[PDB]
């Protein structure tokens, strides 16, 4: 299952 | 024993041809389980692997809005990176994760990993601590800054700690027939004459599982790593993979040498030798 | 920028056999960026029914590819692969040798 926060660089 | 799950991240613009593609690949060791891609005709989460399969529609759900999170993310990402390097909007860039957890052969976690690159070179990556970055440059200090305010490193080791390694094992016990089946090498040695006083000794090794194989020759016991030709390690397109190393020998000389091959499929080493 | 030249081979997926159904992989290797133009060819003709892997990439970030079709090999049908990159001046034809 893939890491769910997604944090723009 | 050892096990690992990583996913694959590549975030890619193109000026001038539509939005930045972003694919995500999902692998245990050496075997694929999941694809997305934003270039997909409806884009989605889909298996790769027959074991992924019984996973509910909720799984699919829950793993396409992460992905089509991180298409938008990704994306702003890009333009971010862009402006950091006052790089023009003519080029086409390239960003890279990959991240993922190791188990050690009694199921425990060993280490946990999350890299990015920018055009290929090291960006910024999650230290071994789970709790500190490394940046390359002063572009990534801007990234690394932006992390820690979101507090990024403490949600990945809550991550890597615990969800990665979870859903390993679970992937590891809905696939064990395959996931935890070591495939040894199936080997031989052939010959081939390069001119009258010289001949190539190649060492095959076919059908393995995982990639992970040594083939050495040695020449009256000791190991010729400057003299040996090596492939790198291939896919044969059915989960197993195929390497071959090759030495040129002396004509007649070919029973002082040996090829040894390390692999864990094998019951013992392999020692082999020219049979003609 | 710094880009990457692929590795190209050129195999079969079970030890070749005259005469009999197996199947024709060029893989594509430690390449940087990531677009890339594969072709498998038989007798210098472009196959078409050819499928590939999903895009994934090595430790040292460079980019790799499985393309595969099914093929039956004989004494002479000559089967290659044909590769371009942003890298390459013209198209780099590997020919499959079954030694290889």
């Amino acid at each position: 299952l893939p890491f769910d926060k997604s944090t723009v660089m | 024993g050892s096990h690992s799950m990583r996913y694959f991240y590549t975030a890619m613009s193109r000026p001038g041809r539509g939005e930045p593609r972003f694919i995500a690949v999902g692998y245990v060791d050496d075997t694929q389980f999941v694809r997305f891609d934003s270039d997909a005709a409806s884009p989605r989460t889909e298996p790769r692997a027959p074991w992924i399969e019984q996973e509910g529609p909720e799984y699919w759900d829950r793993n396409t809005q992460i992905f089509k999170t991180n298409t938008q993310t990704y994306r702003e990402s890009l333009r971010n990176l862009r402006g950091y390097y006052n790089q023009s909007e003519a080029g086409s860039h390239i960003i890279q994760r990959m991240y993922g957890c190791d188990l050690g052969p009694d199921g425990r976690l060993l280490r946990g990993h999350d890299q990015s690159a920018y055009d290929g070179k090291d960006y910024i990556a999650l230290n071994e601590d789970l709790s500190s970055w490394t940046a390359a440059d002063t572009a990534a200090q801007i990234t690394q800054r932006k992390w820690e305010a979101a507090r990024v490193a403490e949600q990945l080791r809550a991550y890597l700690e615990g969800l990665c390694v979870e859903w390993l094992r679970r992937y590891l016990e809905n696939g064990k027939e395959t996931l935890q089946r070591a495939d040894p090498p199936k080997t031989h040695v052939t010959h081939h004459p390069v001119s009258d006083h010289e001949a190539t000794l190649r060492c095959w090794a076919l059908g393995f599982y995982p990639a992970e194989i040594t083939l050495t020759w040695q020449r009256d016991g000791e190991d010729q790593t400057q003299d040996t030709e090596l492939v790198e390690t291939r896919p044969a397109g059915d989960r197993t993979f195929q390497k071959w190393a090759a030495v040129v020998v002396p004509s007649g000389e070919e029973q002082r040498y040996t090829c040894h091959v390390q692999h864990e499929g094998l019951p013992k080493p392999l020692t082999l030798r020219w049979e003609p | 920028m710094i880009q990457r030249t692929p590795k190209i081979q050129v195999y079969s997926r079970h030890p070749a056999e005259n005469g009999k159904s197996n199947f024709l992989n060029c893989y594509v290797s430690g390449f940087h960026p990531s677009d890339i133009e594969v072709d498998l060819l038989k007798n210098g003709e472009r196959i078409e029914k050819v499928e590939h892997s999903d895009l994934s990439f090595s430790k040292d970030w460079s980019f790799y590819l499985l393309y595969y079709t099914e093929f039956t090999p004989t004494e002479k049908d000559e089967y290659a692969c044909r590769v371009n990159h942003v890298t390459l001046s013209q198209p780099k034809i590997v020919k499959w040798d079954r030694d290889m």
